[PDB]
């Protein structure tokens, strides 16, 4: 799964 | 207009062993849509992004702005050995949302020792290339 650094 | 729907940007960072930075490298920005609409960058975390991924280069595609709200895309990104073959490749499972200023990416996308490790050819050099396809699908 990929993930964000931002919201 | 028609429009660049998928796209394949290569990116050499020379000196990696010596990349003294949660600090970011930033890639120059390339173009894609329609009339070089869509603009985005690789963001690289050489030592991690926090702390859960300390032993990991982290590394992000970032959509940097685009004309409408919403971008869907799948990307894949992966590192090219010394033979020019693709090594170590990670892929989103599905296209992801993007909206201008946010990245997806793998804050664990690859080991630190395994990527230093002069045995697995990934630095020859000291030569870090990073190899990332996009397609989008919407937008």
């Amino acid at each position: 799964k990929a993930d964000t650094t931002t919201p | 207009s028609g429009k660049v729907v998928k796209f394949s940007y290569m990116w050499t960072i020379n000196n990696f062993s010596f990349c003294r930075e949660g600090e970011v490298i930033k890639s120059s920005t390339f173009s894609s849509g329609a009339n070089d609409k869509l603009k985005w960058c690789l963001r690289v975390n050489p030592k991690g992004l926090d702390e859960e991924s300390k032993d990991y280069l982290s590394l992000y595609l970032l959509l940097v702005s685009c004309p409408k709200s919403e971008v869907r895309a799948k990307f894949k990104f992966s590192i090219l050995n010394a033979k020019g073959e693709e090594t170590k490749a990670m892929e989103s499972q599905r296209a992801y949302r993007f909206v201008q200023g946010k990245d997806w990416g793998f804050k664990k996308f690859i080991r630190r020792d395994f990527l230093l490790d002069e045995a697995n050819g990934l630095l020859p050099d000291d030569k870090l290339t990073l190899f990332c396809e996009v397609s989008v699908v919407q937008d």
